[PDB]
């Protein structure tokens, strides 16, 4: 299962996720691709933002889902 | 959307993520949101090409009906190049009007509007006055082209002539940018590019 992650201002990256991994887990693999500290990171899907507990199903996040990702300026 | 599109433009788009010449900083696709139906594409310019150095940005729009109608495609980035409108971006290539097979890709588009850059056409024109340029004056067009990928694309830096006739009609109040289309569509002749400014 893979999903979409995008500033949509210039950066748009694929991770290789499972429905189980965490917020948390996916910031780690961003950080890992991109570079960017996860406590730069807010992620948001549909609206609402993703908080670094839960996990992607409880989001309801699929395959070739997109995530948002917003980098907070500091 | 057909599934056929959706699925296809998925893949496509993963496709490129994934690709060589993503790796080697040569083309990449963007969401700009989360939709598959307008992306946005880079090239890197060729080299040995004025366009080297530079990167230029491209809007793809997938009409309803892929992969059996070509998606849309725009220079977003401005470009001196003689199948590209120096005004609106848009782009004179067989396989985004009647050439187009519904085996090509997005990594196919991009990299055919890379190796347009490297091999220009002029006389299947889109701008009239750039590929009179390209075709007459050689050199200029060259220089030309190489300011544009300079100011627009991020390109290092070009011909300083051209620098100094755009600073001289800059002084004199009119928009840069103005000054570098008006002074680059009149061949750089500094009174008719003035002569064209003033009625702005």
């Amino acid at each position: 299962m893979q999903i979409f992650v995008s500033t949509f201002v210039g950066l748009t990256i694929m991770l290789e996720v499972e429905p189980s991994d965490t917020i948390e887990n996916v910031k780690a693999k961003i950080q890992d691709k991109e570079g960017i500290p996860p406590d730069q990171q807010r992620l948001i899907f549909a609206g609402k933002q993703l908080e670094d507990g839960r996990t992607l199903s409880d989001y309801n996040i699929q395959n070739d889902s997109i995530l948002r990702l917003v980098i907070r300026l500091r | 959307a057909a599934n056929i599109a959706v699925q296809r433009i998925k893949r496509e788009f993963k496709e490129v993520l994934k690709s060589e010449e993503t790796s080697k900083n040569q083309i990449k696709v963007d969401l700009v949101d989360e939709n598959f139906t307008e992306l946005r594409g880079e090239i890197a310019g060729p080299p040995d090409t004025p366009y080297e150095g530079g990167r230029y940005q491209l809007e793809i729009k997938i009409p309803e009906t892929y992969p059996f109608n070509p998606p849309k495609v725009r220079f977003i980035t401005k470009i001196w190049h003689p199948n590209i409108s120096s005004v609106t971006g848009a782009i004179c290539l067989d396989i985004l009007k009647d050439q187009w097979a519904a085996a090509m890709t997005l990594r196919t588009v991009l990299l055919s509007l890379q190796a347009l850059l490297a091999a220009a056409e002029p006389d299947d024109p889109q701008d009239a006055v750039v590929a009179n340029q390209y075709k007459q004056n050689p050199e200029m067009f060259k220089q030309t082209a190489r300011l544009w990928a300079h100011v627009y694309a991020g390109a290092p830096v070009s011909s300083p002539e051209y620098t100094k006739k755009i600073e001289n009609l800059c002084a004199m109040g009119f928009d840069r940018n103005a000054v570098i289309v008006a002074l680059s569509s009149k061949s750089w002749d500094v009174e008719t590019a003035t002569e064209l400014l003033l009625s702005n």
